[PDB]
């Protein structure tokens, strides 16, 4: 008899609720049986009890590490669905925090990773950064994680007056940091072997099992949303994408710095090209009106009662809209009967897809190599229980 | 050198008002640092800035020894702090409340209350609204 | 391949619904009339039902 | 009359931003 | 007397020991527990305060609900609780664990753990702050300061 | 007629056949879970609650229902077996702390507005 | 119409009607219909038999590729006689391009599972199973993935009420956790919003 | 504005005190009932009424953006005053 | 009924039921399950605790918010029995010591404390109290435990003459200390009985029955003045009794007779202990004495209880007392005692 | 447009492998590891001296709620309800009559703040600028009803924090 054992939901290698079923002979795991939904909220019946406006903060707690980039898809679901555009002021601000999104979760996922392994240094290196984004956060919203910044129409406010300059001065010092993680772990023989051959995943079953972004590109599979289906000004940044060679855990952890530092000059050339103009579309039916107008103006008023109370409507329609986020595609489809409220909300997060494959990426290996395969396929449960 | 530094030590003792007051402050506060008072509070809350420290350690509060009617010589918290002095402390602004004061309103409260939480001030929550069905009065008298 | 069922169609047992739920309970399937205050008749297109009311009390706490 | 103020990069542009890996050889033979 | 203050004495040194060693389990649910993250960070440091996670609930004195509890979840959480050896403490943290949250209308949420376990310390946000959780924490120290278990045995 | 599509079965014969085998199977795992789950219940309570819940759906004519409702006892068998499921939901059948609602007309009366 | 509105793609319009049509005569058997959104999206109405040719196809011939199920869900719709429509999202790497397939099914009819076709769909329909109650034929491990162990019905349908029929409290004496039938102590405030007049003329229907 | 109950309970700006056979006082036992001190009714009706010379003026509450929507008031009626239906502050014209 | 206490809901956990309750004694073993009981229905429940808080934490999820209110009080005040009883339709009487402490002998918990309880009680308007006492108070009884529960049975009765008198018989349990006494001798080698435990009777009642029967008699408005006896539905011999206990613990039984004396000196050399004794003197005398037959006052079946046997409850009580190796042995296996029923 | 991050072929020329040799048997990267730690163990912590000492926010920081008066000491808020119909946790609860002036106020307001997620939707919503989200966020309590705000509780909120609030929205306006 293999010997069956419960992995989490309280267990520190878990990353949630995860209880993880595992049949071992020895230490050897001959069966994995991830269960979940002991974080399944019912977030899309709840969305289809909201207004368009109202479910904006579902996106903020579906995946916790990547808020803005929640923001953002659900922002181009129901744009594409009105038939709108936002203004390009908005989407360069959308594209930057979206960057600064992706160095929050790459961080968080790279130093858990590292964690789990053993390695427990590097992740109080970079928390430190992480609050200092975590403060840019929180000066542009109000809020240090779950801002709801990007909505349907652009942005809710433009930014304060000198936060270009502090990003920049963050910026400017970031690679550093990068660059001590790297000596940390890159060409650690005891990282390489916690890593190098562990977990490897073919090209024709990435693809099969439904897998994107990084668990990807480890594999050489040459695949980025933001360069192949681009979206906001993606189209106008110069960046590369990095490709692995082995389909490994350590070839996706090189593939996750190296992105971090794509990421830096992305976020270099959108501070070097922010344009002027106004934040959210010039069309006050969808988006609010300033309060000064709201105040003054008979319409804006109306307008402004209206889309507080009842919201916008939206022409019936089905849409698939897909993002880049730093976890791998993230979708929505959402279908609109023509009223303010969405008839329904599938959301598709990679980390069930990620999940339902770790069972096929764990043969051969041990508990440890286990471990290192569940931080590897960069698990949110927000994401994958919803 | 490091006797620079020493000095610096003694030079810190000695910038608290004596070995005492050095203790105090390390006693109550786990901090020996000197800075320069930026002002005080109506409850006795001491702040001081150093700009030569990192963000993030250039301003604190000594809180007082005697709140409202508590004892808060070892019993301190964050929210005895009061608004204006919130508002500096928490860098929201840099323009102290001493030479930028608050505009005064008369229903502003005059004194600060802390977190009354597990204390006989707590707040209970209770309706505010009046009673929506009257009832029938019987009469006083007997019907025969 | 086909079994020819022949009878009215019941779907009760796999609901879920306890069966208090099922049995006292009355619908109402109506196209709701036209709010006297305005005059757009856009919500009077579409049938709806809806469950019989039942008992709403007041909360100890905060009412 | 007066004109729009708003956060906006520098007249020019802000300093470049360093993102290649620095690992140096350190060592001897 | 000598024997009212001989048990006011050692139960002001066992509370201040009990005060200054506080253990949370390794325990979070959901978007919280991020916040609780950066309350070990370096920017705040929970371990100078004597606070440091341990894994293993027998090992532990603070359970800290960082997240949503489901129903499918409360079983464990509940579970996990009772092999806590005692003394312990719950900390409620967030809107999720407080009283439900954003998913109060939910078939497959928990409205507020305390339908579950005992809460001393109720944390509102979503999420609290890692400032606001700290201050959570060092109001629960306070709480635990405030006992007398030696008082009213030798009272009783 | 009528023109449906099965299941597993094609008529109510085969349906049947299906529910006795898995009654088989719940009745062969009752003790093992009384054991298992250190249920405070006897072996006979367990059997006796299996058999209640077969025959809380004993009126069923459609074969595809039958399939349906062999299919739901499958999984919560194959749950109970693997101790996916807790105590808790094993004795979630018994209603332990759930007081009895009365069901004569004047006790209803009584209580309250609904019937 | 320039600053506010989202611009058009005619050509790729065009190469998605193409496309569909190709689609449609290859395969007559089971394609009932062929739609491409203003927004460029196609989307392609089959019969539930054919559920499995059509994927294989899709993923399998040379001028489609779509080697890559996005994802795949339900909606709930019960004013249809076939209560549940199928959706399959597929992602063509060699051609950069995305198509949808849906199909329909009622309460009492299963569809038959693509797992064979592709590997993601395993947790797909179980997804569907647990939230909607579509039984899929030929699955592997069908049970319920998302919801709680014994949980009776299935949540996502329309019918079901939001906040269910069952919570969980700790209860002392029998020293565990029990589900009881639900009791809220502020009731869900339903909100009724649609404006009575209409938004958008260029969906109205016939007045029958 | 605040007055006690014959039980000895503030009397808040909605009215509301329990009642002297509502058990629900005993949620403030050995606690305190909160009671906001500066009632609104009372603190309008002491501002001084606005004299303007036109027979229709506008409110928005002080410190424009930071006020309320701008309203104009008719000031025919010389029986009363024009009341404010934001802000409560009072105008007349000019009379006797 | 004042309009805010009328019955409202089904009787849940939101509802309101209408009581307003103040339950003295509530951190005990009785008191634990009394007061899920009234919160089970959404009662208000008043705490009275001396405690250290921390000891009542495990009561806090017995009620929805604001349905648990906890005040501090002190046995020897009326002032704070007034404090707490000031607003409650219904007071609870459950407080009571196994042995006595040095500020509380007792005649303090069984005499002065329940008496004024009925006093202030009275004063304040409360309209229903229930105290409850022992099956085996007797004015003349060999235990000074039961005369004082009889003394203050009477007191009670003559400062609320409305008063429903409850009359249980070693109520056993998860945290009964009737169960767990028999279990915790075995440590020990030998289990000491006197005469062999073959001239004692014993009637014991569930826990879970006398919560009940509380909570009945609340709701009975015929059950104002009256007396019961919560009695179980089984008289076993004390021989049988701890020889079935030991079976349900598959622990090894070596019973042997110890004479009075010798018991008595044990208990008063266990007596000495600061803390809570493991037993006493006035323990062994309740012990080893036959529990009373009380055919003319009303019992559980006159609240609509249905008494529930010892067979059906007692694993739940001793499977904490096997070692690894009997964990897991079904309940149908240990062949139910003798019972000597007439 | 991509690069590659594992497609490197190490040199086999003597001076390589026995460097590699040396690497291999002295542990070289393994000193370096160290060297790292040495040096993060000589620069000055980043932690702060709480309570003494705060973490930065900014005025558009979303904290406790409070209700606002005009400078007459006169309440802002005018029972609208649109705070309660925008609010997407169903946190806040509304109940208005008319005044005995005949003015339009509320008689019920109660925010439940372990249902608000914070996400300050209802002072965007407000139109007299009645409910913010001020800057307080230190207000945990140790029972759950502590947190189930009413007016009263609301309004004195608002005197005690008005002097911050006010400072805090006369930063931000012009951004709203
Ligand atoms: C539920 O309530 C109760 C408890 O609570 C937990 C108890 O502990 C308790 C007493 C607990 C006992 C286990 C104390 C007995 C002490 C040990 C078993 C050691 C006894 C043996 C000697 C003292 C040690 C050396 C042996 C000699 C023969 C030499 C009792 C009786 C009880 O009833
Ligand atoms: C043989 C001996 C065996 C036992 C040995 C035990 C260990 C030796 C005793 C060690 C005592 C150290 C604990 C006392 C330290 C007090 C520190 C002081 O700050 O506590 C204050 C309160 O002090 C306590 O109330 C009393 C502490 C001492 C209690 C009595 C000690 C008596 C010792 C008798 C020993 C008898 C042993 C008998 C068995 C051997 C409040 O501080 P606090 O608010 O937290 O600070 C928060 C952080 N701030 C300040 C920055 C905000
Ligand atoms: C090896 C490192 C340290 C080893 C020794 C450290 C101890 C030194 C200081 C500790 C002082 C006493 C510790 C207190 C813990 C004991 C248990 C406890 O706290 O509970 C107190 C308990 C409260 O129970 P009740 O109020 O009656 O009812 C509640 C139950 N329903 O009552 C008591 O224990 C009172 C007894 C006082 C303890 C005696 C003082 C110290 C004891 C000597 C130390 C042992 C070494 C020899
Ligand atoms: N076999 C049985 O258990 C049956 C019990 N009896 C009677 O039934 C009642 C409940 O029994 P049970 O629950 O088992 O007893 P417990 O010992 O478990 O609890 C007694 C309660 O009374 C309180 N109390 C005791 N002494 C005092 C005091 N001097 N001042 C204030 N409060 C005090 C306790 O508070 P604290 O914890 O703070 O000390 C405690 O809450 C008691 O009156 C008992 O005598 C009836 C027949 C037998
Ligand atoms: C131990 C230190 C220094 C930090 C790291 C840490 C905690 C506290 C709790 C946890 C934790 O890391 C583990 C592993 O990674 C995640 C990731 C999670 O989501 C990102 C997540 O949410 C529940 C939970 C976890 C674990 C978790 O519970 O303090
Ligand atoms: S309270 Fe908010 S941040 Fe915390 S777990 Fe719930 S949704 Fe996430
Ligand atoms: S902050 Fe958001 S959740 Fe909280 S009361 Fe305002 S609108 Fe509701
Ligand atoms: S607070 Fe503002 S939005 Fe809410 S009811 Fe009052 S005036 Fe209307
Ligand atoms: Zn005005």
């Amino acid at each position: 008899s293999n010997l069956t054992l419960n992995f989490g939901p309280q267990h520190p290698a878990a990353h949630g609720v995860l209880r993880l079923v595992m049949e071992l002979s020895g230490e050897m795991v001959r069966k994995c049986d991830p269960h979940i939904g002991l974080l399944h909220r019912g977030t899309e019946k709840l969305i289809e009890y909201k207004t368009y406006l109202q479910a904006l903060p579902y996106f903020d707690r579906l995946d916790y590490v990547s808020m803005m980039c929640n923001e953002q898809a659900y922002s181009l679901a129901v744009e594409k669905l009105l038939n709108i555009q936002p203004p390009p002021r908005a989407q360069w601000i959308r594209v930057l925090f979206g960057e600064i999104t992706r160095l929050l979760n790459h961080i968080m996922a790279v130093t858990t990773h590292a964690l789990d392994i053993g390695a427990m240094t590097p992740f109080f290196w970079m928390f430190e950064e992480r609050e200092k984004m975590f403060e840019f956060y929180e000066r542009v919203s109000g809020a240090r994680m779950h801002a709801a910044y990007i909505r349907p129409g652009g942005v809710h406010q433009d930014l304060p007056l000198g936060l270009l300059d502090d990003i920049y001065e963050f910026s400017k010092n970031f690679s550093f940091r990068i660059d001590e993680l790297e000596e940390m772990l890159t060409n650690n023989r005891i990282w390489r072997n916690r890593t190098v051959d562990i977990g490897v995943v073919t090209a024709e079953d990435a693809l099969n099992y439904g897998f994107s972004g990084v668990m990807l590109r480890g594999s050489g599979i040459q695949w980025d949303l933001r360069k192949t289906q681009p979206y906001d000004v993606y189209d106008q940044v110069e960046f590369d994408v990095p490709i692995g060679s082995r389909g490994d855990c350590y070839d996706r952890y090189l593939c996750r710095v190296e992105e971090m530092r794509q990421s830096l000059r992305i976020i270099s050339q959108c501070l070097n090209k922010m344009p002027p103009g106004e934040i959210k579309v010039d069309d006050a039916k969808v988006s609010p009106p300033k309060r000064a107008e709201m105040k003054t103006s008979m319409e804006s008023l109306i307008h402004h009662f209206k889309l507080y109370t009842e919201g916008y409507q939206v022409p019936p329609g089905a849409t698939y809209t897909a993002i880049e986020a730093p976890k791998g595609e993230f979708g929505v489809y959402l279908v609109s009967d023509g009223s303010s409220r969405p008839y329904r909300c599938k959301i598709k997060a990679p980390g069930f897809a990620h999940l339902a494959g770790l069972d096929k990426m764990s043969k051969g290996h041990m508990l440890a190599d286990v471990v290192a395969i569940i931080g590897t396929q960069d698990i949110v449960f927000g994401e994958v229980d919803r | 050198e490091l006797v620079q530094v020493l000095r610096r030590g003694l030079q810190q003792v000695s910038g608290h008002g004596g070995l005492r007051g050095y203790l105090r402050v390390l006693f109550r506060a786990n901090d020996v640092r000197v800075g320069t008072l930026v002002g005080e509070d109506k409850y006795g809350n001491k702040y001081y800035e150093d700009n030569k420290q990192f963000f993030g350690r250039h301003r604190w509060v000594i809180y007082t020894t005697e709140m409202n009617g508590r004892d808060t010589f070892w019993d301190v918290d964050g929210s005895m702090v009061p608004p204006e002095w919130h508002r500096w402390l928490h860098c929201m602004t840099d323009d102290p409340p001493t030479t930028k004061p608050p505009t005064a309103r008369k229903y502003i409260w005059t004194n600060h209350k802390f977190n009354v939480s597990g204390t006989p001030q707590q707040y209970v929550p209770y309706s505010t609204t009046r009673k929506k069905i009257q009832e029938w009065v019987p009469p006083s008298t007997p019907y025969k | 391949q086909l079994i020819a069922v022949d009878e009215k169609l019941d779907i009760t047992t796999l609901t879920g619904v306890p069966e208090e739920h099922i049995k006292t309970r009355k619908v109402r399937i109506f196209v709701p009339a036209r709010n006297n205050m305005q005059s757009g008749v856009n919500n009077t297109k579409k049938w709806k039902m809806e469950f019989d009311t039942r008992e709403r009390w007041e909360n100890p706490l905060m009412g | 009359a007066s004109k729009v103020k708003q956060d906006m990069p520098p007249p020019g542009g802000y300093g470049p931003i360093d993102y290649k890996r620095n690992l140096p050889r350190r060592g001897l033979s | 007397s000598r024997g009212e203050y001989v048990v006011a004495k050692l139960d002001d040194l066992v509370n201040w020991a009990r005060r200054s060693s506080l253990w949370p389990m390794t325990f979070g649910l959901a978007c919280c527990a991020v916040e609780m993250m950066h309350m070990a960070a370096p920017r705040y440091d929970m371990d100078r305060f004597g606070v440091v996670f341990r894994a293993s609930p027998r090992q532990s004195d603070v359970m800290i609900v960082a997240g949503t509890l489901t129903n499918k979840m409360a079983p464990a959480l509940r579970k996990v609780y009772d092999q806590m050896p005692e003394p312990r403490y719950v900390v409620s943290m967030g809107s999720c664990a407080n009283g439900g949250g954003y998913y109060h209308y939910s078939y497959s949420v928990v409205r507020g753990c305390d339908r579950i376990v005992p809460v001393d310390i109720y944390v509102p946000g979503c999420p609290p702050t890692a400032e606001a959780l700290l201050y959570g924490i060092l109001q629960l120290q306070r709480k635990i300061k405030r006992e007398k278990r030696l008082r009213i045995w030798y009272r009783r | 007629g009528t023109s449906v599509k099965p299941i597993f079965s094609r008529d109510m014969n085969e349906a049947k056949r299906r529910v006795r085998e898995l009654y088989r199977a719940w009745y062969r795992e009752v003790p093992n879970t009384v054991h298992l789950f250190q249920l405070d219940i006897s072996v006979k309570q367990g059997r006796d609650k299996v058999r209640e819940m077969f025959m809380k759906n004993a009126h069923v004519t459609d074969p595809r229902v039958v399939d349906l409702l062999v299919i739901k006892g499958k999984m919560e068998l194959e749950e109970t077996i693997n101790v996916w499921k807790q105590r808790t939901h094993i004795m979630r059948f018994f209603h332990e702390t759930e007081a009895p609602r009365p069901t004569d007309f004047l006790s209803k009366f009584y209580v309250g507005h609904d019937p | 119409t320039r600053p506010t509105i989202r611009p058009r793609n005619d050509v790729v319009h065009k190469q998605l009607s193409a496309f569909g049509q190709y689609v449609a005569e290859i395969l007559p058997k089971y394609v009932q219909q062929v739609q491409v959104s203003c927004f460029n999206e196609l989307e392609i109405f089959i019969h539930p038999d054919g559920v499995i040719p059509v994927l294989t196809f899709l993923r399998d011939h040379t001028n489609a590729q779509f080697k890559s199920l996005a994802d795949l869900t339900a909606v709930d719709v019960p004013t249809r006689q076939n209560r549940f429509e199928i959706v399959y999202n597929l992602l063509s790497l060699r051609f950069n391009s995305r198509i949808r397939v849906k199909t329909y099914t009622d309460e009492l009819t299963p569809i038959e599972s693509s797992v064979t076709v592709y590997k993601a769909a395993n947790w797909y329909e179980r997804e569907i199973w647990d939230m909607f109650g579509v039984f899929f034929a030929n699955h592997p491990d069908l049970r319920r993935i998302l919801t709680d162990y014994g949980f009776e019905g299935h949540p996502f349908r329309k019918d079901f009420p939001l906040s269910g029929y069952v919570e969980l409290r700790y209860d002392d004496e029998v020293k565990r956790v029990v589900a009881e039938p639900v009791e809220l102590a502020q009731e869900f405030r339903k909100f009724d919003l649609n404006s009575p007049w209409e938004a958008f003329p260029a969906y109205r229907q016939p007045p029958e | 504005g605040v007055r006690t109950s014959p039980t000895g309970e503030k009397v808040t700006h909605t009215g509301q005190a329990y009642d002297d056979g509502d058990y629900r006082r005993v949620r403030f036992s050995d606690r305190q009932k909160e009671v906001n001190e500066n009632f609104a009714i009372d603190l309008i009706a002491e501002q001084p009424v606005s004299e303007v010379g036109s027979r229709v003026i506008s409110c928005d509450g002080g410190g424009g953006a930071l006020g309320h929507p701008r309203v104009y008031i008719n000031l025919d009626k010389e029986t009363k005053t024009g009341t404010c239906g934001y802000c409560g502050l009072q105008f007349r014209q000019p009379h006797h | 009924l004042h309009h805010a206490l009328i019955p409202h809901g089904k009787g849940g956990r939101s509802s309101v039921s209408g009581i307003v309750a103040t339950v003295f004694g509530a951190t005990g073993f009785l008191g634990r399950y009394v007061v899920n009981h009234l919160g089970r229905m959404g009662s208000q429940v008043i705490v009275p605790y001396r405690c250290e808080p921390y000891d009542t934490m495990h009561l806090r999820p017995m009620g929805d918010l604001g349905q648990i209110i906890f005040m501090e009080w002190n046995g020897k005040d009326k002032d704070s029995i007034r404090k707490v009883v000031e607003h409650s339709n219904v007071v609870i009487n459950l407080v009571g010591r196994e042995w006595e402490t040095k500020n509380f002998d007792f005649e303090d918990v069984f005499v002065k404390i329940p008496h004024a309880i009925a006093q202030v009680s009275k004063e304040a308007g409360v309209e229903k109290l229930i105290h409850i006492s022992h099956l085996n108070a007797d004015i003349k009884s060999p235990s000074r435990y039961l005369r004082s529960k009889a003394v203050g049975e009477k007191e009670v009765r003559a400062a609320f003459p409305e008063a429903t008198i409850i009359k249980p018989s070693d109520i056993f349990g998860r945290e009964d200390r009737f169960l767990n006494y028999f279990a915790s001798m075995r440590w020990f080698g030998g289990v000491p009985l006197i005469s062999l435990g073959k001239e004692t009777v014993k009637q014991p009642v569930y826990i879970v029955d006398v919560s009940k029967g509380i909570i009945n008699a609340i709701k009975d408005p015929d059950a104002k003045g009256k007396t019961f006896a919560f009695v179980g539905p089984n008289r076993y011999l004390l021989f049988d009794l701890v020889q079935y206990i030991f079976a349900v613990a598959y622990r090894p039984f070596l019973p042997y007779p110890l004479p009075h004396f010798a018991y008595r000196w044990v208990g008063r050399l266990f007596e000495v202990s600061p803390f809570e004794p493991w037993t006493t003197r006035d323990k062994v005398e309740r012990v080893h004495m036959s529990d009373m037959t009380l055919p003319h006052l009303p019992g559980l079946e006159d609240l609509g209880i249905q008494a529930t046997p010892l067979e059906l409850k007692a694993i739940e009580v001793l499977r904490r007392h096997r070692t690894y190796r009997w964990l897991t042995s079904e309940m149908e296996d240990v062949k139910p005692a003798k019972t000597v029923n007439i | 447009t991509y690069k590659f991050v594992n497609m490197r072929e190490p040199s086999m020329d003597m001076k390589s492998v026995t460097d590699r040799a040396a690497q291999t048997l002295l542990w070289t990267e393994l000193v370096r590891g160290l060297g790292m730690t040495l040096s993060y163990l000589f620069r000055e912590p980043a932690t702060i001296n709480y309570p003494f000492e705060k973490g930065p926010l900014s005025p558009r920081f979303r904290g406790e709620h409070a209700l606002r008066r005009y400078p007459s000491g006169e309440e802002r808020c005018i029972a609208c309800k649109l705070c309660e119909a925008v609010c997407p946790a169903q946190a806040i609860t509304i109940e208005a009559e008319p005044r005995a002036d005949g003015s339009r106020r509320t008689t019920r307001y109660d925010i439940d703040m372990t249902k608000c997620i914070y996400c300050g939707f209802c002072q965007e919503a407000c139109p007299v600028d009645a409910i913010v989200e001020g800057p307080n966020f230190e207000f945990s309590t140790e029972t759950h009803e502590e947190l189930l705000y009413n007016k009263e509780k609301l309004l004195n909120n608002g005197d005690k924090w008005e002097a911050e609030i006010a400072a805090n929205i006369q930063a931000d306006y012009l951004y709203r």
